[PDB]
RNA sequence: CGCGACCUCAGAUCAGACGUGGCGACCCGCUGAAUUUAAGCAUAUUAGUCAGCGGAGGAGAAGAAACUAACCAGGAUUCCCUCAGUAACGGCGAGUGAACAGGGAAGAGCCCAGCGCCGAAUCCCCGCCCCGCGGCGGGGCGCGGGACAUGUGGCGUACGGAAGACCCGCUCCCCGGCGCCGCUCGUGGGGGGCCCAAGUCCUUCUGAUCGAGGCCCAGCCCGUGGACGGUGUGAGGCCGGUAGCGGCCCCCGGCGCGCCGGGCCCGGGUCUUCCCGGAGUCGGGUUGCUUGGGAAUGCAGCCCAAAGCGGGUGGUAAACUCCAUCUAAGGCUAAAUACCGGCACGAGACCGAUAGUCAACAAGUACCGUAAGGGAAAGUUGAAAAGAACUUUGAAGAGAGAGUUCAAGAGGGCGUGAAACCGUUAAGAGGUAAACGGGUGGGGUCCGCGCAGUCCGCCCGGAGGAUUCAACCCGGCGGCGGG
RNA sequence: CGGCGACGUCGGCUACCCACCCGACCCGUCUUGAAACACGGACCAAGGAGUCUAACACGUGCGCGAGUCGGGGGCUCGCACGAAAGCCGCCGUGGCGCAAUGAAGGUGAAGGCCGGCGCGCUCGCCGGCCGAGGUGGGAUCCCGAGGCCUCUCCAGUCCGCCGAGGGCGCACCACCGGCCCGUCUCGCCCGCCGCGCCGGGGAGGUGGAGCACGAGCGCACGUGUUAGGACCCGAAAGAUGG
RNA sequence: CGACCUGGGUAUAGGGGCGAAAGACUAAUCGAACCAUCUAGUAGCUGGUUCCCUCCGAAGUUUCCCUCAGGAUAGCUGGC
RNA sequence: CCCCGCGGACGCUACGCCGCGACGAGUAGGAGGGCCGCUGCGGUGAGCCUUGAAGCCUAGGGCGCGGGCCCGGGUGGAGCCGCCGCAGGUGCAGAUCUUGGUGGUAGUAGCAAAUAUUCAAACGAGAACUUUGAAGGCCGAAGUGGAGAAGGGUUCCAUGU
RNA sequence: CGACUCUUAGCGGUGGAUCACUCGGCUCGUGCGUCGAUGAAGAACGCAGCUAGCUGCGAGAAUUAAUGUGAAUUGCAGGACACAUUGAUCAUCGACACUUCGAACGCACUUGCGGCCCCGGGUUCCUCCCGGGGCUACGCCUGUCUGAGCGUCGCU
């Protein structure tokens, strides 16, 4: 029965919501076990970015955040076509690519090229053959200046 | 302190380790100091005790300097019995006193071939810590 | 509790033409156990009244800002001899109560030297203290494995940890604290202020930079600034001794006016 | 009216394999209530929950859009925060109730059929020989058999593809071995085994000491070790252990390098010509369940039953009209995630033997019921058995001496040993049942250093003592004040 | 001021027994009414009943304050304590609050005085200022005639206290207006790249959980209500599988 | 001497069986067995509800209810 | 302008101390304080203890209105508590309450279905109940006889207590 | 004077509360995350010098071997064991072995009864008996062999 004011309630409580309690008492071990399985994940590639590969520049899709800008699942592949990368190398090289993307604004496209092109500027490409290389980087570029990045490559910044 | 994650320290666990122990072990915890003359001549502190190493009781009723050689390591009782470290009962014989070995000092030790490696091994590995920490 | 603790029995009631009490008893025959009460908290085998659970809200969320507030506190009260010798630190011969050493204490190794150091600054009679304080605890925090207890020394505070902590950590009653990492739990013991504390110097200096001043505001925070006082001047008695306040007053009424007997 | 081929069938203790049953905490597919709430009760709710059945794995399921949206667009799945107790559903009552976007954790993509092209290039099995055994592999040979044109393999899958030309770049893969590293990286990677500091120092308590004092030298000694347990109390130094990018031995595993052996085969750009898709499926009608989905979210039965500039979606049924979006009716896939069963561990502001698991103990035991099933009670001598020798009465139980022990007023269901109840001894009393409150009196058991009652500040006098007072000098230290 | 003080007595009663006088029915519970011929209770020991979670509401304590909050994630020798603590800040996404109203399309909270003009037409163009109006109370604060002093006055010097009256008026209250949204009644103007079945504006009633210079957020404690086994024990029943 | 008594072997199972019919019998249980679970089922109904002192201190009345052994609401009360 | 005197009581845990006036019933119920009590945690007492902890007993001495507490004596043999905060499975006379133990009843009811025993002796510490013998009786062949099925599972048979 | 009864104390009984102890739980967290026709889970029956239970084990039966360790096990007995011409005990456990039911597998079981193929003995190799060993369940895949069809054909 109801007393005098107050809220009229309605309390999800009559299905007898006991036998699925989840408790957190496990949440710092399951911190901890995450950041081992990132810090050996990171070891175990040891020159290339820890975070992962580098997203694309994305607008948001609605109307209440489209005047931001977040990270994409992966370059279109209009984007590696004019950024003259072909679309199973980028990936290898540590491209993200999302091929269920196409582009409709002009804008976007050339933002997301230019973010190609300064990647592609910004990578250090380690030999194959450590004794031979054919093409791809200086031994003074590779010799001490590649190391791991934290965080994501190249950030997204409003 | 203790910072090993695998190593316990609860009192319950540790006394149900300490008395389900098995016999090997057992010998271990069964471990006694030597003397001043034996910590000396070898570079060793404590021993495993053993059937015929004689000894000399250090505390409770039967103090004394005596010389007395073991005769028995009764492992399940955590006990030795040694020569004449005994009490005499009512009927008139006589039997022995349990005494846990980490009462009494070695002062002379059963030498044969495992025993000999046995203070090779310990004198080496303090060899290597005291030339670490120097 | 265990939730299956005092149910698992098929017990149901008697019924009530049987001279005997409703409560559900257990069925079967041929044990001791057949035909006793089971299922209620004042039965014998029968599970508590409101089983305690797992989902009881053990953790509690502080205010960073409060929590903030907690550590200047204890900070502040550690630099007062009074608060200090209230919780009984045995500061009687230390040279000046924010003790501060040099860097060279950082690169410590063996608890030898950090003995002598503690000896030097007249510290050792609250380690002292400490080891006279062992002894065993009363109750069953003995079977608990809190078997012995003990006091708590002085909080040594460092910058960098270069075997510090390992030439410490022998001794007992020492807390080792990173500055950086200050901790309310080690500052306020027993929820009292005044722990004495020792710093390393560049601990000391970088107290500036944790918490900032008042003129400025703290740099290794993102956003604080030292909490602000609701009384300047605390002392009271020069306050109301002050001559502006003494002009102001109404003479005192220092005549005890008893009750009159009535002839 | 026999002999062959194929098809469709059958048998076999045929040659060689595979399935079954268990566990089932977590997961997947079904089936599926009622108690209860609505203050009654039938829709509703409990609840797609309990019970029932089937099938797995270390995770399972899902999963790379027949998507979300309507934006200046996002982009597989799963999980967390939020959206949100909201939109919505509901005898619009009780009650029920998501999704998108945003931020995070993790992040990985792909393969067939078809359309085509390539002398079936394909695969299995059986023999012989060689190199390997470790999960049976490789190489070679067989006019050895078989599968298969009712279609094996290669290219190739919606992210377009292929074939020709023109141009540009030769750019370097995998697998299995030999030897060697850095060996592996929060400091060997894992598993196992054996070791590693310092008082039993002096005096003392005790039954025993692990207790209490002491150890001048800056302080008994070690301390990267003062966690824990055992030892006759209560131990950093008696012992096991503890700390340590401590030592040694054995075994096991992936990482690079030089060698060897095998398999291995052309990529990109431009232009031209071709080629492009999953049917009793979608969709519709109805029915029943389900959903927040409301003129019908999903599932399924039945009837109808397609198309190819088509189809599906665009959260109000319908016609016309444009636009946006994806490409159903085939399949695989790690991580983030779950775990009250299993193996091995660590911990606790939890419980301390009528508690905590039913179960601290020969506990799923004893015992009960034909059975399904129900299911207890039950810990503690002592440091050491030193477990009472021996004498003595009784037939023995059981006594009385004696003996052990610090203790048997710890003597085998033996730590302490409450209350209810009882026996005995002592005191007191008793014909209105006992017991109770208020007030005394008597008695008794104890208490009071009870038994000649205080003390202590100044002054007076007597008898005595004295590193002797004040005032000055030297030195030290404070407190206050000084333009 | 007196008496009495050690193997006999002095004082002590909460406490032990006995006696006597007065009073005095057995507790719990339901109940208008229990000592009841009402029910439970032979005795004693141990156990034994408003707990936790979630959601509100209000009071209070704390921090910050038009903000506040890291709770989820991440970063820090990973782990005795530490499963803690600390940090993030282009991790503040988000939640709550800073705006309300209508079913919705939608719309969305500044006035007051002093002037010249039209007609100061119950009004359109401005200017100047100020910035939520006015009334009546309203703690507090401010001014203040007039007094209160000494061994005395003829003459002003420094400050204190009392004070009739006057003023500014905090919060808050009662009222009168003003503004925002909905909805009625009346009537006239304005705008223009879309002259429209377009858009905007006024006056007068009336509906709103509004505005009218923020008070919230987070944490903690208490009380109350509800959902849950829900203060503890209790059915006659129902369903599933054996 | 019979529609007789009786052993053993079988068959029928719970809303079912079986009944020369009494709702009789179905393992001492039958107007629906027993066992375990849903289940600590629900109860406006009965019983109980654990330390001391100090201060304040009631109502059995209005209105509405498938309401009459109960609730909501006003009143009475305390606290801030 | 103090000084032959250099001196002059207590106080005020301000959450304290002191003064004056009025008042005191109380169920259900509400609120305040509790240096009331129990258990565990964080601090604190250079706390207590084998020269004796908890516990329990007491015709011992007291304190508080009370919740309760302190101390003395005895037993006991190993741990316990004060103060500041923290957290509760925190206080029992009831519940035909649960478990365990114990009384009165009470040396009472009762050991009364189916006719029945007696004498001597043996062993034996001990004989109404054993055994032997002598008597007297019953079952009376549809038995109180001799064997079996089902069920029981060693009860069968010696010897000893 | 006693008996009886009541109250209080001392002591002794009955009883097992309290207090202390704890090889037990409960809760949380971590790391793995593994059964079975090559016979699982479960059950039954057995195995010790003296052994009924609990535990361990399977006729090799409170265990064999191997490896590590290095003088015991223990309630009593007995007996090895230069501990190096190699070793008690315990641990680890990779070799060996693992009775009867049981998915349970020749048929069936509250009993029992077969069939095929080898080996050994009586037989004196031929087939009767006794003993030993190996097969003899269902479903299903690929292949093999034997086949059936007035199924569709071809030659004759
Ligand atoms: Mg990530
Ligand atoms: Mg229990
Ligand atoms: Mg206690
Ligand atoms: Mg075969
Ligand atoms: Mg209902
Ligand atoms: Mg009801
Ligand atoms: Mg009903
Ligand atoms: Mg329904
Ligand atoms: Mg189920
Ligand atoms: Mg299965
Ligand atoms: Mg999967
Ligand atoms: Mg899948
Ligand atoms: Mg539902
Ligand atoms: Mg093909
Ligand atoms: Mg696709
Ligand atoms: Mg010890
Ligand atoms: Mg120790
Ligand atoms: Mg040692
Ligand atoms: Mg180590
Ligand atoms: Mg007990
Ligand atoms: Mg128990
Ligand atoms: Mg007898
Ligand atoms: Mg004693
Ligand atoms: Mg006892
Ligand atoms: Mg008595
Ligand atoms: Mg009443
Ligand atoms: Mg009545
Ligand atoms: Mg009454
Ligand atoms: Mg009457
Ligand atoms: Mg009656
Ligand atoms: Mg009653
Ligand atoms: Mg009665
Ligand atoms: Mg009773
Ligand atoms: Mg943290
Ligand atoms: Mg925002
Ligand atoms: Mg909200
Ligand atoms: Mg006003
Ligand atoms: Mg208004
Ligand atoms: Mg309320
Ligand atoms: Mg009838
Ligand atoms: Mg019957
Ligand atoms: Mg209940
Ligand atoms: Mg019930
Ligand atoms: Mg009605
Ligand atoms: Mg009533
Ligand atoms: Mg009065
Ligand atoms: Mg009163
Ligand atoms: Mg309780
Ligand atoms: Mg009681
Ligand atoms: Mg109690
Ligand atoms: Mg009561
Ligand atoms: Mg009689
Ligand atoms: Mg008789
Ligand atoms: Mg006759
Ligand atoms: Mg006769
Ligand atoms: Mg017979
Ligand atoms: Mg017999
Ligand atoms: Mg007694
Ligand atoms: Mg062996
Ligand atoms: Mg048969
Ligand atoms: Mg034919």
């Amino acid at each position: 029965a109801p007393s005098r004011n107050g809220m009229v309630l309605k309390p999800h409580f009559h299905k007898d919501w006991q036998r699925r309690v989840a408790t957190w008492f496990n949440q710092p071990a399951r911190k901890i076990r995450r950041r081992k399985a990132r810090q050996a994940k990171a070891r175990r590639i040891a020159p290339r970015p820890a975070s992962g590969p580098i997203r694309p520049i994305v607008r948001c899709p609605t109307v209440r955040y489209h005047t931001k800008v977040r990270a994409g699942r992966g370059f279109s592949l209009e984007e590696l076509r004019v950024a003259g990368i072909h679309k199973k190398v980028a990936r290898t090289i540590g491209i993200s690519v999302d091929p269920r993307r196409r582009n409709k604004s002009t804008e976007s496209l050339q933002a997301n090229v230019q973010r190609l092109k300064e990647y592609r500027s910004k990578l250090i490409l380690f030999p194959r053959k450590p004794s031979a290389p054919k093409k791809g980087d200086s031994s003074a570029e590779e010799l001490k200046l590649a190391t791991q990045l934290t965080g994501p490559v190249m950030p997204v910044r409003n | 302190m203790k910072f090993n994650p695998f190593v316990t320290s609860d009192r319950s666990k540790n006394r149900k380790r300490h008395f389900n122990a098995p016999s090997h072990i057992r010998r271990k915890i069964m471990s006694s100091p030597l003397s001043k003359e034996l910590r000396q001549k070898y570079n060793v502190r404590s021993m495993p005790i053993r059937k015929d190493d004689e000894v000399q009781v250090v505390r409770g009723h039967y103090k004394g300097q005596q010389i007395g050689k073991v005769v028995q390591v009764y492992r399940k009782k955590y006990v030795i019995y040694i020569e004449r470290v005994q009490r005499e009962k009512a009927n008139g014989t006589t039997v022995h006193v349990g005494i846990h070995p980490s009462k009494v000092v070695i002062t002379r030790l059963k030498l044969d071939k495992d025993r000999k490696k046995i203070l090779e091994r310990k004198a080496k590995s303090r060899q290597v810590g005291k030339e670490k920490g120097k | 509790v265990s939730e299956l603790a005092g149910h698992q029995t098929s017990a149901e009631s008697w019924g009530t033409g049987r001279a005997v009490a409703r409560i559900p008893r257990v069925r079967g025959g041929g044990t001791h156990r057949s035909g006793q009460g089971a299922f209620g908290n004042m039965c014998r085998g029968g599970r508590m009244f409101a089983p305690t659970k797992t989902w009881r809200r053990w953790h509690r969320r502080v205010n960073t800002t409060q929590k903030r507030y907690a550590i200047c506190s204890a900070l502040a009260a550690s630099a007062l001899p009074a608060l200090v010798m209230s919780k009984g630190h045995r500061i009687e011969e230390v040279p000046e109560l924010p003790l501060v050493v040099e860097d060279k204490v950082e690169g410590y190794k063996k608890t030898k030297e950090a003995v002598l150091l503690l000896k030097k600054l007249k510290a050792w009679n609250d380690i002292k203290k400490v080891y006279a304080s062992q002894r065993m605890r009363a109750g069953k925090g003995k079977m608990r494995n809190r078997r012995r207890i003990q006091r708590r020394g002085p909080c040594i505070i460092y910058n960098e940890d270069n075997g510090i902590i390992k030439a410490f950590r022998n001794i007992p009653g020492i807390t080792l604290l990173n500055v950086s990492k200050l901790n309310i739990l080690k500052l306020a013991p027993g929820g009292h202020v005044g722990r004495f504390c020792i710093w390393t110097e560049s601990a000391f200096r970088k107290l500036d930079e944790l918490y900032g001043t008042w003129r400025k505001a703290a740099s290794l925070k993102s956003n604080y600034n030292l909490p602000m006082h609701k009384m300047i001047n605390t002392d009271l008695s020069r306050i109301l001794k002050s001559p502006e306040i003494q002009r102001a007053l109404r003479a005192p009424r220092k005549k005890i006016h008893r009750r009159v007997l009535k002839k």
